[PDB]
Order: C-alpha cells, then structure tokens, then sequence
C-alpha cells in the first residue's frame, strides 16, 4: 500500500464552442472546467428550409469567431425543409478522461447525426495558451463592443423576421393604416441592424413593437 | 436556441 499512482485532473484552460451568427463564439464548456465533462446547448437553423448547418468547434477567449483556436468543421446536413427555428439541432462537446473532444450535431426532431472527434495536443503548449489568454484580455473591451453589437443585430433580427411572418399570415385581415407602418417600421429596423449604433437598433425594434399591436392582435384570432 | 448558418 505504500507504492501509488500520483492523481491528477486535466482542466481545459481555455472555453470552448462554436461559431454562431454573426461569426461570434458560443461557448459549450466554460474555461477551467475539469474532465470528463459533457455539455449540449440547442440550436437552430437561420434560414427557413435551410438545409445544412456547419459545426465549428473553436477554443479561447475571444468573441469574434476568427480570433480563437479552430479545432475542426463539420457539416450537418439533410435537414428537411422547415420554418427557421423549427430544427433542433442539439450539439453535445464531451470530454473523456482521456482528453479526447467528441463533438456531436443531432437534429432531436429527425434524428439525424454527425460527429467529430478532436484529440488533446501533447503537451506542453504553455506558451500558446499564455499567448491566447493575453490576446484576450489585451482587446476585452472591443471583444465585448463586437458581442453586444453582434447579440443586438441578431435580436433585431429575430423581431424582424418573426414580424414579417405574421403580417403575412395576418394577410388581407391587417388594415392598411397598420400595414403601412409595420412595413415602414420593418424598413426602418432592417437599415438600423446595417449599422454599428445598437441604441439605433433598439429603438427600432422599440418602434417596430410599438406598431405592431393590432398585428398581434389577429395573428393570436388566427 | 442560436442560430447556425451552412
């Protein structure tokens, strides 16, 4: 009994996650997360009748997409035509204790799956993740700028697109004086999310909802 | 859920 195995634990010392729309990271497992560990989130497509969607596992700390570590890329496809947000696309990053990364992409509606496997690096990669981390916090206030930016376009444009959707279900039952100021306001967002400024965007969508009660309304009398 | 594109 005197004679033993030293133990240890492996920690990933950098997040790690996906590329999201507007080319931002989404993180699945949080920096200093010990092994094993597995994590999923859902996802969904962007388009309706999207067909595919493109998995790409990223590590480090920074916001834009381009400025972390890519692991690997992977497709999804053969999803079926479907309104967007209707896939459930359930992306599953488990690591074993062997520091082996399985990424799984399954759509929870169909069924369907695609995976990849990603292997540790052999150590020592000290100094790249020295360099990572210090890359991070050199631009964290213009990696926050970038994420609040990219999270208040996607919010306008999800108020944009489910919107437009129900003035055309509401179809010829929504009043023109209301019709007119939806699809202004919609114009008027569309523009905003081109921009930088998200006090714009948020006051267009502000504007949008607040034109848009009698569309709701209808679209709740079907 | 986000959103993913192809």
């Amino acid at each position: 009994h005197i004679e033993g195995r030293v133990l240890l634990l492996d920690v990933t010392p950098l997040s790690l996650g996906i590329e999201t729309m507007g080319g931002v990271m989404t993180t699945l497992i949080a920096k200093n997360t010990t092994i094993p560990t597995k994590h999923s989130q859902v996802f969904s497509t962007a388009e309706d009748n999207q067909s595919a969607v493109t998995i790409h596992v990223l590590q480090g700390e920074r916001k834009r997409a381009a400025d972390n570590k890519s692991l690997g890329q992977f497709n999804l496809d053969g999803i079926n035509p479907a309104p967007r947000g209707m896939p459930q696309i359930e992306v599953t990053f488990d690591i074993d204790a062997d520091g082996i990364l399985h990424v799984s992409a399954k759509d929870k509606n169909s069924g369907k799956e695609q995976k990849i496997t990603i292997k540790a690096s052999s150590g020592l990669n000290e100094d790249e993740i020295q360099k990572m981390v210090r890359d991070a916090e050199a631009n964290a206030e213009a990696d926050r700028k970038f994420e609040e930016l990219v999270q208040t376009r996607n919010q306008g444009d999800h108020l944009l697109h489910s919107t437009r959707k129900q003035v055309e279900e509401a179809g010829d039952k929504l009043p023109a004086d209301d019709k007119t100021a939806i699809e202004s306001a919609l114009t008027a967002l569309e523009t905003a999310l081109k921009g930088e400024d998200k006090a714009a965007i948020e006051a267009k969508m502000q504007e949008l909802a607040q034109v848009s009660q009698k569309l709701m309304e209808i679209a709740q009398q079907q | 859920n986000r959103l993913l594109l192809t």
